[PDB]
């Protein structure tokens, strides 16, 4: 089905989106090669 | 798999030029080789079917010609020196390959590196580069410089290291059999035979006394497909504008008395040395096809899942993916 | 001088013919550049006044097209590639030029920065140098490289580098003046216009909000050989082969009816164009004159101390340094 093919592309991309907020949540999160978390700079 | 991939190959081009790339097959070219005099011309246009290479007397090849066939409807040929000329006339054409030659070297022993650039075309061949070369030597002869051999080897053997090169190893017999040019070169790139066919030319000539008779016997050192002699136009015959058909007739005589062959004469002609040629040249085509297929079905796919809207893609490349197909199951 | 620029050429050509001496004034070269679609075949072969050059949409002219105009009684061409063959026919004769870039360059759109020889032979013409280059472009065709546009701009470039290079800089009235490719390179090379003759053609088709007035009267953006208006064919005509007489006839009553333009009517049509481009020949004419002069005399003298009996030489000297003074007279 092309209905299940199109479903794969939307449905897969929302979903990581919100992972990378858990990280960002817990001072984790993926930062810039010379950046600092924002975790961190807060203290 | 000769007549069957002719017509694939000029298909495969067309769909190449719809996706606006350059991909190209790169047909293997084919190097005719042998000492001075050897009849080298008459070797390399007798597979061709035409009259169009210079022969006389004394040195022959003057020039390397280097001749590329393009498929096209019309049969004609044109010089890159001699930008816009029609002839019409295949007697002429030979003609006037023949002069460029004598317009640099004359008739009295010659020598040029500088290539004659021909293109012939014609419906019923491949895009193929053929090559008509000097005659190597080991002694001098005419007005040639004491370093002849050097000069004229080095031009030869820029073509026929070019890997998937038939070599039409021609010997000549006023050379000692041993120090053949042709077994040199041959034996070099392709030891085992698969693509090689030791050829003694010129047999009726020989200098008394000499042979090669277990080379020649095919158990000095063992080919698969052994080796096939052939007797072609000797000076008499190139001084008269002998034909083709007729310097066949010659071949025959010689062969049954020469005790080194006269076991292996049903495998034995220039017939027989065309039909081997033929059946590696096709191989190498087919090789490269797989991967360009694999590289357009990749393209495709990403779009269509999200679908970029970018539908002209779709219809391209669907189109190259047909023509690869139908070649590669032959 | 518009009236004694033409018999002059010839008077004194014609004395160089009788002493069989290569002697030429050697006329400066014009060279046409501009993006694809410009007309740029069309402004120079009406100079010449004959329908004989590939003419655009997508690419055509793959190769430059070295001419070299004769004057003579018939009007006809023939190629130096082919000898013998005498065109009467100019279609074919556009047609030839087509065939002549295959030869070369393969079948498959490519291209060539060798020259094509053609002699276009006319009673209207001083033996000049002209050259047709290939236009600018966007996409590749054939197996063009994906730079193809800047390649073609290389080629052209080692014309219009060459001093004493007319820069005919031809630019389309349906895009701005300032957007010109053919304008850019005329300014990049010889920015004052020493050598830059502007041609602004397709004056009828012109998009509201521009005009030609300033730039007529040398007012605008200044050359020192101004600017001459034109109207040529569009690229609808290219394709309909719409004829000399008509587009010449419809460019000469276009500048009597202008508002802009009708004071200064007769410094325009193909007339004044005409009288631009010669009158530029004329200043290095009559520059190498001496040169050539003595050349002559040195000649006589070593042959006949050392009697050649070449007798025939001492008595066609004499005859050129006649022609020479008429023509420094004016």
């Amino acid at each position: 089905e092309d209905e299940n093919e199109k479903m794969f592309f939307l449905i897969d991309k929302v979903n990581a989106f919100n992972q990378d907020i858990t990280a960002l949540m817990q001072g984790e999160e993926t930062v810039g090669e010379e950046d600092i978390r924002l975790f961190t700079r807060l203290r | 798999s000769m007549e069957d991939l002719i017509p694939l190959v000029n298909r495969l081009q067309d769909a190449f030029s719809a996706i606006g790339q350059n991909a190209d097959l790169d047909l293997p070219q084919i190097a005719v080789v042998g000492g001075q005099s050897a009849g080298k011309s008459s070797v390399l246009e007798n597979f061709v079917g035409r009259d169009f290479l210079p022969r006389g007397s004394g040195i022959v090849t003057r020039r390397p010609l280097v001749l590329q066939l393009v498929n096209a409807t019309t049969e004609y040929a044109e010089f890159l020196h001699c930008k816009g000329k029609k002839f019409t006339d295949f007697e002429e054409v030979r003609l006037e390959i023949e002069a460029e030659t004598d317009r640099v070297t004359g008739t009295n022993k010659g020598i040029s590196p500088v290539p004659i650039n021909l293109r012939v075309y014609s419906p019923h061949v491949l895009n193929l580069t053929l090559v008509d070369l000097p005659g190597m030597t080991k002694v001098p002869v005419g007005d040639q410089p004491p370093d002849i051999e050097f000069q004229i080897r080095d031009m030869l053997m820029q073509f026929v290291t070019k890997e998937n090169c038939l070599i039409l190893a021609v010997s000549p017999a006023n050379s000692d059999l041993a120090n053949s040019d042709a077994l040199k070169v041959a034996k070099e790139v392709d030891p085992q035979g698969q693509r090689t066919i030791g050829v003694i030319t010129k047999l009726d000539l020989m200098d008394e006394g000499t042979d090669a008779r277990d080379v020649l016997e095919n158990k000095l050192l063992p080919l698969r497909r052994g080796y096939i002699g052939v007797v072609n136009r000797s000076q008499k015959d190139i001084d008269g504008k002998k034909d083709i058909t007729a310097a066949l007739a010659a071949e025959r005589k010689f062969f049954l008395s020469h005790p080194s062959y006269r076991h292996l004469a049903d495998r034995m002609g220039t017939p027989y040395l065309q039909k081997v040629l033929n059946q590696q040249l096709t191989n190498h085509i087919r090789d490269t096809l797989p991967g360009l297929r694999n590289k357009l079905q990749s393209q495709l796919l990403s779009i269509e899942k999200e679908v970029d809207e970018m539908l002209r893609m779709y219809h391209a490349l669907k189109e190259a993916l047909s023509i690869i197909g139908n070649i590669n199951t032959t």
